[PDB]
DNA sequence: TATAATGGGAGCTGTCACGGATGC
């Protein structure tokens, strides 16, 4: 279903804190934020989608995304907090393009 | 509102009552719908807290 | 790169007859 004013502006909002989150979580870690948001993303899809991306320095298996997930688990809680967020911004981006996927028809037909 | 604590003076044909009082006043916050609140439900904060 | 926009459109109408896989 289409989104409320409200519901909409939160998902955009969990999104860019999230991908905050992220920024903020490779500035503790020193991990590679790209390499951050493919973990997260792994995690919040599931293993029903992990592949090798190009950009990636790394190929991402289950192994390393279980090892990193592990290493980011082994933070304090005012930083493992910033993973949290993470998940939720990744949540809200995946509901807030489903949730416009009609647009883009309506958009479409006129092509 | 409660009365905590009663202390009483006797003075000629009445009693004086200092009580020690302790109760709550509303206030009301409207929130728009491009405002969030960071609070959860019955969480006591302090001066200078961030509510929504 | 920033008003806001949120589910498409055809279809095509006059064969005939089998075999062989699928529902009361």
């Amino acid at each position: 279903p289409l989104l409320t004013l409200e519901e909409e502006v939160e998902l955009a909002r969990k999104v860019e804190e999230g991908m905050e989150a992220i920024k903020k979580l490779s500035e503790i870690t020193g991990l590679d934020p790209d390499l951050i948001r493919e973990v997260v993303r792994a995690k919040i899809l599931g293993s029903a989608r992990v592949r090798h991306i190009p950009g990636l320095k790394e190929t991402l298996d289950p192994k390393t995304v279980e090892e990193i997930d592990q290493k980011l688990k082994s933070l304090p809680k005012e930083h493992k907090r910033y993973l949290h967020i993470a998940r939720e911004g990744e949540a809200a981006r995946q509901h807030l393009i489903e949730a416009n996927l009609r647009l883009v028809v309506s958009i479409a037909k006129k092509y | 509102v409660r009365a905590a604590q009663v202390e009483a003076e006797e003075e000629g044909e009445t009693v004086y009552l200092t009580l020690f009082l302790e109760w709550t006043e509303p206030k009301d916050y409207r929130v728009q719908p491009h405002m969030n609140v960071v609070v959860p439900e019955g969480a006591r904060v302090e001066a200078g807290d961030k509510i929504v």
